[PDB]
């Protein structure tokens, strides 16, 4: 729900409300003042403008606009910089790449218009593409190849869960997934190894939670041994509390149909968080696939 | 024929690339490239802008101003290197000479390297240290993450230079003046304005700053009433201007490297009307920043979406940090 | 709006105040680009 | 050289064991400068004491089931790792759990030795049915991090995966604040669960003091000017 | 990795490529304005970033506007944010005090296209519901009245 | 309540703000409307905020709170 | 008439307008957006744009 | 399990030495290491020149008479210049060559105080015609500071300001060995490698980064 926007740029755009909250306070004797000091950025006016940028929508469109969503609405942010910053989801919607591509912000001003801004054009309330409904807000190119290589499983990986035979135990078991990630912080687990954890905190597929918990449906805190990755675990908790573990390597096409699933029996806000998380887990485990040319 | 490995390259790609050299800005310090296809020499010896030596012989006297080149003959022929001139679009064209004094210079050797010129070869970028790979979605869709030494060490950094002009003419109310007074305007911001109003050579100009100044008569219907009241009250002036001096557009800064002034008063053929003509030339040190658009010579290119500090960036077992971080995914399927 | 049904951004069914011909040129141009 | 405007350490409590830690404003980059040797500092570098290696009585060259209980054994393995216990002198200590009567156990009916403690005595262990017997020795050692399982010698001993931490989990992350017109201005928020041995603040406080005895070793080698924040 | 510290798992293609800087550059790019010049002609604000001019708002933003139903946001752009001469400033003057912004005017566009139509001798009048013709103009003593009430 | 706290525009649920009203853009015109209540409760010290304000508080996140708390009737 | 010339054949449409004397009856979202109207769909549409807004009695209480 | 850390220098050259810290818990030693890095690439002080003044010069695209180098050029050359101050005050050096020959940095006079550790860089060449006088400000500060701006100051016209590099630190690496053994004990040796501008020794860089890092991690307590 938010974009970057260059210092500057906001000051030019919001100067009539940095003017008029420069002169409620002393900063400013009058309004004409306000003009002169605002003209100069003086350094009195960057907390007074991030205070009034708070909360008011801006509207950014990349031309051409083939589509309503080639018009959107973002809670504007204080920016290092010229450039306009440009949330990476909301890129298909636009056609937006960036090899030079420009785009325009609009302010809107009137009480019925800021309400439309954030009502009706909010970035987070149009995940779905208006024309066949799927997700377009989904990830996509490094997000994608991030969860794909997260959720991958490696057959003989380190760490890789042992069948007990002879003198001694199974040795790919594990209380919990912190007690997996303090093995992959050493050299002894890998992220994408076949293991066996128990988890209390996610929900268990269908056939699982039928099985072991029968008619009671399951609760948060309730143990169940899953045989999974490590990385399957933190990519399932990216989804949203009480989701059907999905035990998978993640294709887009499987990004595409939980995310589906999600827009149809969740409410938009979860989704919008949701889509976040697993941008940012996307992200960080893109620069660590190895993917290279 | 400046595409390093083009039969590597797809057509579409090769098209913008061979575009895009066209497109490339002269650095402050130009490096040619460790990679070349060869054409560059040639290049940039036929496009004209390198200063050749049209005889051979020795050099006698070489300065930032000129090279002399003494010829065999007994003759004489100096060159005259142009500085920090502007080219049609503002990029800098400034000519430095290569050779010293002692010298000796064939008929065609290169003398001096002009814009995009590194020892006589075309050199249109840098070398930069390259690591393949994406990194924390900043390089995310053609975006490009560079290290911030390349605006430290201004590698990056290019001279760009704006003409400003403006021209005292006849209006309906009378003739406009060039002059350092100009009402409801402190002496403070006049500081950097002569006698004339003009801004002097060397001062720093930012958004807003006043570099030529002028007047424009105003009529007496066009004083707010208060206005109206002051000149009656005190007995005023009966010439009411307005302010219309020559100010720097929004977001422009750079030092006054040059005026040129024009005047009726003198022989200076101006048009009908135009009493003073004042050009006013500012130039720009621009560092490499967010936005900016970068290419290779392959049709590869993006924005900077990222310039991260220096112990940010991947670095080699060495500690050597990258120069730059290009997104894996954009490289096989452009077919480049 | 029962006849036109779900609103394919908001999952739901259409609001009255929506204007589904423009939403369904926009929908048909939008990959017309792609067309060969 | 010269002076920084001061960071504050803030504290956010979740649960009783839970905790967020935010350093702000920091300087820009120092974010991640304190973040991964905080976390792994936290996770590493503070001792604590756990289960080494078990023995279960019925049961030596077998290790799959052990009769008598519903559960097998590994994951009875798994619920010991899961056991939060303290020790005050470092030597291997050994414990012993032996109940008789149908019902289920729990880490109160191990016997403690003096000198060590068991702070979750609420936590399930195994469920014990008509007739079954339960007897299991548990050795003790103070360590620290998390050391997997080390083994011939005697029969019916099995080391087990070592929990020493007290902290269980540790996730960071830096985000911008702004301080007068820069927006790139570092904000470091740290994200931890422990164990009820110590509170996260003590851990939090345990790391700082081994950060700053660790980098006083280069503190050590001059005494010249670097960015003081104190005030 | 200079941020963790930690190797990146897997070896990276790493070299020596030459890199432009392209003429595209951000401090040309970058313009904002809240309000500036306007055209005598049409009396919409001026284009182009060196006449400190507003961003085109064209006949697909407006088809994107209508698709999203929002009506305010797309009659405050094309009234009080561009052609409507009293709208404009009365909107400075609401948000310079805090107010409320006012109810848009009627764009000056329109009273062009009205004047167009009747020099190519077509007869256009704008009728009431009664049937009526409107006319269009402007009342001059308001400036006048505020401006004389300014001094006391 | 299945989210994380929102952040920013986000503030009330997109959601729970629908149960209230029946459509997306009679949601916009409550809001609005309220909000300019709210401003011109402001310019005079019409009817004060039902919520307690934040320290600055666009009128329309009041307006979107007030409506999230059913502390307004809205007639279509 | 009036959206009809803004889309193709204006001098057509105008000149057919102007003989048959015709009245745009100036409801629709092209001309609304021609003389400065809220367009007839969304936010515009007489249902949502007219409403009352009131606090309840026991809010006001509070 | 009770030892405590110890830094043992061994010196490489004089501008370069490595650093290392034997026992450490395993996976702790690449982000001590790179603690070290970072802070010693951004936040160790050090000495650099802010503006200078060139007599007949009153900006730099320009050209001096019998000078090679443009002054652009010039300033560039000078980005080159290693300088040490012990004043934490602005303070002025001057140049002043005449005739033929080349201007180095040895040429350049420092008030006592400052020592410019390499004479022998290039600054200028001149020809008969050529006469070159500099006033060269050295100020002490951390990291890059960019030219201060004359309206930021009350710096006059002829005062051209110069990108200020105050790192003496020049390339900063790190190495562990992570011992682990069939037998429980296993630590990390780190070695820390650093090199200097030659403003100050590689120990001194380490010192003060090693006081940046305990004050700053001393804000958990």
């Amino acid at each position: 729900h938010q974009c970057g926007l260059p210092k500057l740029m906001a000051l030019e755009l919001f100067k009539p409300f940095v003017m008029k909250r420069l002169v409620d306070l002393n900063h400013a004797q009058n309004i004409k003042s306000a003009k002169r000091m605002v003209e100069r950025q003086r350094p009195q006016v960057w907390d007074v403008l991030e205070e009034v940028i708070a909360e008011h929508p801006v509207l950014l469109n990349r031309a051409p606009t083939l589509h309503r969503l080639g018009i959107q609405a973002f809670e504007p942010m204080l920016v290092e910089g010229k450039a306009i910053q440009l949330h990476p989801l909301v890129c298909e919607a636009f056609n937006a790449d960036f090899d030079g591509d420009q785009m325009a912000v609009h302010l809107p001003l009137s009480a019925e218009a800021q309400a439309e801004a954030r009502i009706l054009m909010l970035s987070s309330n149009n995940i779905l593409s208006p024309a066949s409904g799927r997700p377009l807000a989904m990830p996509r190119l490094d997000m994608v190849t991030g969860l794909y290589y997260l959720t991958t499983e490696v057959p003989g990986d380190t760490g890789e869960y042992q069948p007990a035979s002879g003198d001694h135990p199974e040795t790919g078991v594990y209380s919990s997934p912190a007690e997996a990630i303090m093995a992959a912080d050493r050299g002894v687990l890998s992220v994408r190894a076949k293991i066996k954890v128990r988890l209390t905190q996610l929900r268990p597929p269908v056939e699982i939670e039928a099985e072991l918990f029968g008619h009671s449906g399951w609760q948060p805190g309730d143990a169940w041994m899953a045989e999974t990755t490590l990385g399957r675990v933190m990519f399932n908790e990216l989804l949203p509390l009480g989701y059907p573990f999905v035990n998978k390597q993640m294709h887009k096409k499987v990004q595409a149909a939980i995310i589906n699933d999600l827009a149809e029996r969740y409410p938009m806000i979860v989704v919008a968080q949701t889509v976040d998380k697993l941008k940012d887990a996307g992200f960080y485990w893109a620069t660590r696939s190895g993917v290279t040319v | 024929a400046m595409i390093p490995f083009l039969e590597h390259d797809d057509a579409n790609r090769a098209l913008m690339g061979a575009n895009m050299q066209r497109q490339a800005v002269p650095l402050v310090r130009s490096e040619a490239p460790l990679v070349g296809t060869g054409m560059e020499l040639r290049a940039a010896i036929d496009a004209g802008d390198v200063v050749v030596a049209e005889e051979s012989g020795v050099i006698e006297e070489v300065s930032a101003d000129y090279i002399t080149v003494m010829h065999d003959n007994g003759t004489r022929r100096t060159y005259r290197m142009r500085k920090f001139a502007r080219s049609n679009h503002g990029t800098c064209a400034n000519q430095c000479p290569i050779v010293d004094a002692g010298d000796r210079v064939e008929a065609g050797q290169v003398i001096a390297d002009g814009p995009c010129t590194d020892d006589g070869e075309m050199a249109l970028g840098k070398n930069l240290l390259v690591a393949i790979m994406p990194w924390e979605g900043h390089n995310y869709e053609d975006a490009i993450i560079l290290s911030n030494r390349l605006v430290e060490e201004d590698v990056l950094t290019s001279i760009h230079i704006e003409e400003h002009e403006i021209d005292a003419r006849d209006t309906k109310l009378g003739a406009e003046e060039i002059t350092r007074d100009i009402p409801n305007i402190s002496d403070e911001v006049l500081a950097d304005l002569d006698e004339r109003g003009i801004v002097r050579i060397g001062a720093e100009v930012r958004d807003g700053d006043i570099l030529v100044g002028k007047v424009t008569p105003k009529g007496e219907t066009e004083l707010t009433p208060e206005e109206r009241l002051l000149r009656a009250i005190f007995g005023e002036k009966a010439r009411e201007v307005r302010d219309t001096s020559l100010k720097v557009p929004h977001g422009e800064s750079g030092k006054v490297i040059g005026i040129r002034v024009f005047s009726r008063e003198d022989e200076d053929e101006l048009p009908a009307g135009v009493n003073e003509l004042v050009r006013v030339y500012v130039a720009q040190k621009r560092k490499i920043s967010d936005g900016d658009k970068l290419a290779g010579r392959h049709g590869n290119k993006g924005v900077i979406g990222k310039i991260l500090p220096v112990e940010d960036m991947p670095f080699l077992a060495d500690g050597t940090p990258v120069d730059i971080i290009l997104n894996t995914h954009g490289v096989p399927r452009r077919m480049n | 709006a029962t006849c036109y049904g779900r609103s394919m951004a908001t999952g739901k069914l259409v609001d009255i105040g929506e204007a589904v011909g423009i939403v369904a040129a926009q929908s048909i141009g939008e990959p017309g680009t792609q067309l060969t | 050289m010269l002076i920084s405007q001061r960071p504050t350490l803030s504290e956010d409590v979740l649960t009783d064991n839970r905790s967020q830690f935010v350093i702000e404003p920091l300087e820009p980059g120092f974010g991640y400068t304190l973040g991964n040797s905080l976390r792994r500092t936290l996770l590493s570098s503070i001792p604590g004491a756990a289960v080494t290696s078990i023995r279960i009585d019925g049961v030596l060259h077998e290790f799959t089931t052990v009769p008598g209980v519903k559960e097998d054994v590994t994951e009875i393995i798994l619920n010991l790792k899961s056991l939060v216990v303290s020790s005050e002198e470092d030597e291997p200590v050994t414990m012993y759990l032996r109940k008789q009567g149908p019902g289920e156990v729990t880490a109160g009916d191990i016997v403690p030795p003096a000198g060590v403690t068991v702070h979750n005595p609420g936590m399930h262990i195994a469920t014990l049915n008509d007739k079954g017997k339960l007897e299991v020795e548990l050795v003790v050692e103070r360590g620290r991090g998390y050391v997997p399982a080390v083994s011939g010698a005697e029969i019916g001993r099995i080391p087990v995966d070592s929990i020493y931490s007290p902290v269980l989990k540790v996730t960071y992350k830096v985000d911008a604040t702004r301080v007068e017109q820069r927006t790139d201005f570092d904000k470091l928020i740290l994200d931890v669960e422990t164990k009820n041995s110590i509170s996260p603040r003590d851990a939090l406080a345990s790391a700082g003091k081994t950060l700053v005895e660790l980098f006083g070793l280069a503190r050590e080698l001059n005494v010249e000017a670097e960015g003081i924040e104190i005030g | 990795d200079g941020r963790s510290g930690e190797p990146f798992p897997y070896p990276v293609t790493v070299g020596y490529m030459y890199i432009m800087k392209l003429h595209h550059l951000v401090d040309d790019k970058i313009h904002a304005r809240s309000t500036g010049p306007y055209s005598m002609i049409t009396q919409q604000p001026l284009g182009g970033k060196a006449q400190f001019g507003g961003q085109r708002f064209g006949e697909m933003e407006c088809w994107a506007m209508q698709a999203y139903g929002a009506a305010y946001t797309l009659q405050e752009l094309l009234t009080i944010k561009s052609d409507d001469t009293v709208g404009r400033v009365k909107v400075y003057e609401a948000i310079v005090k805090g107010e409320n912004i006012p109810e848009p005017g009627i764009p000056e566009s329109f009273k062009v296209l009205l004047k167009e139509l009747q020099s190519l001798c077509l007869n256009v009048e704008v009728l009431s519901s009664d049937g009526a013709a409107i006319e269009l103009r402007e009342g001059e003593d308001e400036d006048l009245e505020r401006a004389a009430a300014n001094l006391g | 309540g299945g989210y994380d706290t929102p952040l920013g525009i986000t503030n009330p649920p997109i959601d729970e703000l629908l149960d209230r009203v029946s459509s997306k853009y009679a949601l916009v015109i409550y809001a609005a409307k309220r909000a300019r209540q709210i401003n011109d409760y402001y310019n005079q010290l019409y009817v004060g905020p039902l919520v307690e304000p934040g320290l600055q508080e666009k009128p329309l996140s009041i307006a979107l709170r007030e409506i999230h708390a059913d502390l307004l009737e809205h007639t279509e | 008439w009036l959206s009809a010339a803004s889309f193709q054949e204006t001098t057509r449409v105008l000149t057919d307008a102007a003989i048959n004397c015709r009245s745009d009856k100036l409801n629709g979202l092209k001309e609304n957006v021609i003389i400065g109207k809220l367009i007839p769909a969304g936010t515009g549409i007489n249902r949502y744009r007219n409403i009352a807004v009131q606090p309840t009695e026991e809010a006001r209480a509070a």
